[PDB]
RNA sequence: GAGCCGGUAGCGGGCGUGGAUCCCUGGAUGUCCGAAUGGGGGAACCCGGCCGGCGGGAACGCCGGUCACCGCGCUUUUGCGCGGGGGGAACCUGGGGAACUGAAACAUCUCAGUACCCAGAGGAGAGGAAAGAGAAAUCGACUCCCUGAGUAGCGGCGAGCGAAAGGGGACCAGCCUAAACCGUCCGGCUUGUCCGGGCGGGGUCGUGGGGCCCUCGGACACCGAAUCCCCAGCCUAGCCGAAGCUGUUGGGAAGCAGCGCCAGAGAGGGUGAAAGCCCCGUAGGCGAAAGGUGGGGGGAUAGGUGAGGGUACCCGAGUACCCCGUGGUUCGUGGAGCCAUGGGGGAAUCUGGGCGGACCACCGCCUAAGGCUAAGUACUCCGGGUGACCGAUAGCGCACCAGUACCGUGAGGGAAAGGUGAAAAGAACCCCGGGAGGGGAGUGAAAUAGAGCCUGAAACCGUGGGCUUACAAGCAGUCACGGCCCCGCAAGGGGUUGUGGCGUGCCUAUUGAAGCAUGAGCCGGCGACUCACGGUCGUGGGCGAGCUUAAGCCGUUGAGGCGGAGG
RNA sequence: CGAAUGCCGGCAUGAGUAACGAUAAAGAGGGUGAGAAUCCCUCUCGCCGUAAGCCCAAGGGUUCCUACGCAAUGGUCGUCAGCGUAGGGUUAGGCGGGACCUAAGGUGAAGCCGAAAGGCGUAGCCGAAGGGCAGCCGGUUAAUAUUCCGGCCCUUCCCGCA
RNA sequence: CCUCUAAGCACAACCUGCGGGAACCCGUACCGCAAACCGACACAGGUGGGCGGGUGCAAGAGCACUCAGGCGCGCGGGAGA
């Protein structure tokens, strides 16, 4: 509520720092850090095993958040901003040019 | 209602031990009556209660971190079924 | 669930009060049936008990508007 | 309109575009206590009556109804209906009402009808349509602001206290009754054509009004609410919103660079640093099924629409009025009126009665002893917007799980405590160790950002080094040489101190202090000549026989104008 | 800001100083453990015993029991604890209160009084460690027991029958 | 509690047997002359009632020793001013 901002479980460009240009997907968004997940601020998480239980821990790991603002989406062309069209009976965002 | 005077069993060694008689201990509502618990057990298991007994349950005062707080009050009844008889869902 | 939700309203509303309360009473007992299986580990999906706690309230929700008037 | 199942991570389970979580509105549920109200009681607990239902249920228990008291009205009563009771930060009215202080003692006086206690009322409260003001052939309810005015006056004429009129503004409003007189119902009784109670009509005023007579009478003819109805608007969720890419430095651009773009938007905040065009927004513009609010605009009602001449019937009683005791006002006994009134005495109905500061006569002003009445004004618990306001010893007592911890029997008192990083990436694993803690490794731009972790001063405690000290003696320094060590090529400079010379801490308070007079353990942080309105000089300007506005109004929303009451 | 026996905080000095809380008193051998004169056991020794033993009421509020534990709290130490985490544990017709009674006092229908607040006050009501009222002896738990179990013995209600 | 009778009611009712049922709420741990209560403390102080054995001393709840139980006091080791 109010909380809302530009992207959700799509495909989208970072414009960001250690990753700008790289493209990804997906970034379930959060939004109580007000970031997403993509593909890329993944970093290397220590373990040591939260219980036994899966033994072995290992330095590859997860994904990162990324503050949502350092991303961009894209559709039918590039990066580019979103606009709100009313579909005659909807609220879709839309692209200034292509359309979602 | 009838199932809303018995929360639930209370599960420990000497709550156990009873079950040998017709010794059955629960958690109950900390109004509830005896005389409400002994119609709540009967209608609920199928048996015919013939003694009950309860006592209060102080909670436990605990503290996590600066925190200091209490444990909800209980109260516990034990009820004696007649003879030769089980409460099934305890038995195991 | 919110699907399986629309329904009891319904299904429901449409019964009159010696149904309901019957009902309730049937509904009570379950959920004395969880937080009974819980207390020994057994039962752990959760969501089943506050699941039916919540469908009680409706039962009862909808009991209390057929008590004011009606026949 | 895509994420959700609060502060939630976690096991362990689930819901959502067939539209959840979430926000707004209305309802449902709402254990116990609390005005607490069935009774009781050491608040949150006990115990009942009556009616109905659960269980074998008559003993027992639970569940749903319902039972306090007081005041109005109906009315005998039995009962029935409406209401009342508490709470509320300030604000408001009323009933009571100090003292320290000031008077350089103190009692009248002052502080002050203040602080406080009590009752009441509400979004306000009070006041309110002249028995007024007071000199004007005057004004014309009340409240509120500015002037009037520190005036007139009061005062142990000491301290000090302190009006009204008028003028300029805000706002606007005016009505209902009592009684003559006429009708009605009820109860008294002497059933008397009367007593009095309730209704209804009539009547509301001061250039006097009204009643009752008699003339005139020709109104679907005008007024019109402070009441009701409906609208607009407003409040309680929201929504739409222009324009940037690339390179480069760098952990990271938003910096810098190249070439663009939007602007009714260049307020602001965020995004690894500094951004109009990445995000949220901003200008501008939309939005309510439901609940509030709402003559601002419409209506509809209740209610109101006359002259002549007669009569003299009626115009608010333990009242006016006078005396005694007091309060109010600028008025403290004063020449003491006016307005209230505890006591005593005690009228009249306009051929009346009050007032114009004793009193009297003139001339005038006004109609007491019944009630109501918006707006302008006050306040700020609450929501919002701003700041030559604070920035964790500050700002609220509380930036933090604070009216808490702790204290006290109780009333009551009342703390401390904020910051890792961009991101937990919060350090796997190995090594010493029981652990703690460390050393490696690893993360990161940074780990002397490693976790009560940004920066991290001073006092204080140490390790290492340089100079220097066991025949010297001192407010501990200073001047002079000399030795050793350290800088630079040099001249020169820095550190230390062996001899020599000279030397009575700081503050305060005093005639006089090293003083054996005061204060200070040391360090850090807080800590004391301000502000308002008057006055008097001086001074920078403006205008000057003049100068200047106050409240308030119109404008802006960091824009100023107007306003001559007044001084 | 340098001073106000200033205010808040921090850290010094005295100082390895006085103290470590009754002069009833200790010794040893085993054990446990990373480590214990200080925990456990055994054997000696000393003290209290109108107790320094046992039980009840008040007050206290989990301090009870048990398993892991030792940073801190324990005036030393600590493996131990009245300490940390967690789980258990308190069972009543007859015991004590309440579904009884009244006491001082309190409250308070009627009623009295007072600017308000409020002060009295008959009946009633509340009020106990007083009056009334039916359970004694054993056995069990790590932890309750006239409460659970056993034997013996009672009390009120309700319904039926005579 | 026994008894007396008023309203009432006497096909109620009470009273004694005997059978069959009914019998709720709170407390109950633990400390309790103390290291758990009141004294900021594991404080040599204060804290109401009951039990409180044996032998001896004239007696006793006195005194000395001891049963049962409980303890040696929550820093020690030395030194011989
Ligand atoms: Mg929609
Ligand atoms: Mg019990
Ligand atoms: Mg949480
Ligand atoms: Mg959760
Ligand atoms: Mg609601
Ligand atoms: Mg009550
Ligand atoms: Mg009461
Ligand atoms: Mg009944
Ligand atoms: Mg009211
Ligand atoms: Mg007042
Ligand atoms: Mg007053
Ligand atoms: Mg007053
Ligand atoms: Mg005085
Ligand atoms: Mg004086
Ligand atoms: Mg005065
Ligand atoms: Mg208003
Ligand atoms: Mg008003
Ligand atoms: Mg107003
Ligand atoms: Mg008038
Ligand atoms: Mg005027
Ligand atoms: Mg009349
Ligand atoms: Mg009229
Ligand atoms: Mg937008
Ligand atoms: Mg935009
Ligand atoms: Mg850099
Ligand atoms: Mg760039
Ligand atoms: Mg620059
Ligand atoms: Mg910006
Ligand atoms: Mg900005
Ligand atoms: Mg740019
Ligand atoms: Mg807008
Ligand atoms: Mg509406
Ligand atoms: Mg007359
Ligand atoms: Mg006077
Ligand atoms: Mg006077
Ligand atoms: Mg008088
Ligand atoms: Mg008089
Ligand atoms: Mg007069
Ligand atoms: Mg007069
Ligand atoms: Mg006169
Ligand atoms: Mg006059
Ligand atoms: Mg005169
Ligand atoms: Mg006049
Ligand atoms: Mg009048
Ligand atoms: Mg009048
Ligand atoms: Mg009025
Ligand atoms: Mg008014
Ligand atoms: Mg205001
Ligand atoms: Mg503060
Ligand atoms: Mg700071
Ligand atoms: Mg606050
Ligand atoms: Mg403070
Ligand atoms: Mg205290
Ligand atoms: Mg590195
Ligand atoms: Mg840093
Ligand atoms: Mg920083
Ligand atoms: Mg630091
Ligand atoms: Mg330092
Ligand atoms: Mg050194
Ligand atoms: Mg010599
Ligand atoms: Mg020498
Ligand atoms: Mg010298
Ligand atoms: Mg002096
Ligand atoms: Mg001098
Ligand atoms: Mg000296
Ligand atoms: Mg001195
Ligand atoms: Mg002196
Ligand atoms: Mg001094
Ligand atoms: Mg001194
Ligand atoms: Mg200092
Ligand atoms: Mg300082
Ligand atoms: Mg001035
Ligand atoms: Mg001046
Ligand atoms: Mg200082
Ligand atoms: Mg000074
Ligand atoms: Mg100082
Ligand atoms: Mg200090
Ligand atoms: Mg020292
Ligand atoms: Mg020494
Ligand atoms: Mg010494
Ligand atoms: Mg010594
Ligand atoms: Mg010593
Ligand atoms: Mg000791
Ligand atoms: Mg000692
Ligand atoms: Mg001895
Ligand atoms: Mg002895
Ligand atoms: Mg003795
Ligand atoms: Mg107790
Ligand atoms: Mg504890
Ligand atoms: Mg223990
Ligand atoms: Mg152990
Ligand atoms: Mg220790
Ligand atoms: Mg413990
Ligand atoms: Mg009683
Ligand atoms: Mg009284
Ligand atoms: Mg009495
Ligand atoms: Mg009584
Ligand atoms: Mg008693
Ligand atoms: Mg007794
Ligand atoms: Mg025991
Ligand atoms: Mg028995
Ligand atoms: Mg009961
Ligand atoms: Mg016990
Ligand atoms: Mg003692
Ligand atoms: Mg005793
Ligand atoms: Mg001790
Ligand atoms: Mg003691
Ligand atoms: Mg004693
Ligand atoms: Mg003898
Ligand atoms: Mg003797
Ligand atoms: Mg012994
Ligand atoms: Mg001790």
């Amino acid at each position: 509520r109010v909380k809302m901002h530009v992207k959700k479980g799509d495909t989208v460009l970072v414009a960001s720092g250690k990753y700008k240009g790289r493209v990804g997907k997906v970034k379930e968004v959060l939004p109580k850090k007000y970031a997403v997940i993509v593909e890329g601020v993944n970093i290397v998480k220590k373990a040591v095993r939260v219980s036994p239980k899966y033994p072995q821990g290992g330095f590859i790991e997860k994904e990162a958040p990324l503050h949502a603002s350092k991303v961009r989406p894209i559709c039918p062309a590039c990066g580019k901003p979103t606009r709100v069209r009313k579909k005659f009976l909807e609220n879709g965002k839309k692209i200034r040019v292509c359309a979602k | 209602t009838a199932y809303d005077v018995i929360l639930a069993p209370v599960l420990s060694e000497k709550a156990y031990a009873g079950f040998a008689e017709g010794k059955y201990t629960f958690w109950v509502h900390p109004k509830a009556t005896k005389t409400e618990i002994k119609n709540a057990v009967e209608t609920a298991f199928k048996v015919k209660v013939v003694k009950v007994n309860t006592l209060h349950v102080r909670g436990k005062k605990k503290r996590l971190g600066r925190y200091l707080g209490k444990r909800p009050d209980r109260k516990k009844a034990i009820v004696q079924v007649a003879p030769g008889q089980k409460i099934e869902a305890l038995e195991g | 669930k919110l699907s399986e939700v629309r329904k009891q309203l319904e299904e429901a509303r449409k019964l009159s009060p010696v149904e309901l309360e019957k009902l309730v009473r049937e509904k009570k007992r379950e959920l004395m049936e969880l937080r009974f299986q819980a207390s020994i580990g057994q039962l752990s999906q959760n969501h089943k008990i506050r699941d039916l706690k919540r469908q009680i309230a409706r039962l009862l929700t909808v009991l209390n508007e057929k008590r004011r008037q009606n026949a």
